[PDB]
């Protein structure tokens, strides 16, 4: 009851799953070398080709 | 005109612009844009031309 962070296990597994999602969905903010990280954008401003 | 070295720089801004009339001249010799697809240029809007 009143000791806390004795559960670190379930919570640092919880916190890995978490980190990895984060990290994951904030990867599609990246250019790669291209012009522009959003897709419409490209598409909208230039030639199929 | 001014001299190469001298070039001359105007700003634009606040406008409504139609490029199409860019293209539908004949009187240029070269027409060649890099970033964007030339008959795209009305679909978008920028600012600080």
């Amino acid at each position: 009851s009143s000791t806390a962070s004795a559960l670190g296990k379930l919570q640092d597994v919880v916190n890995q799953n978490a980190q990895a999602l984060n990290t994951l969905v904030k990867q599609l903010s990246s250019n790669f070398g291209a012009i522009s990280s959003v897709l419409n954008d490209i598409l909208s401003r230039l030639d199929p080709p | 005109f001014a001299s190469v070295y001298a070039w001359n720089r105007k700003r634009i801004s606040n406008c409504v612009a139609d490029y199409s009339v860019l293209y539908n001249s004949a009187s240029f010799s070269t027409f060649k844009c890099y970033g964007v697809s030339p008959t795209k240029l009305n679909d978008l809007c920028f600012t600080n031309v």
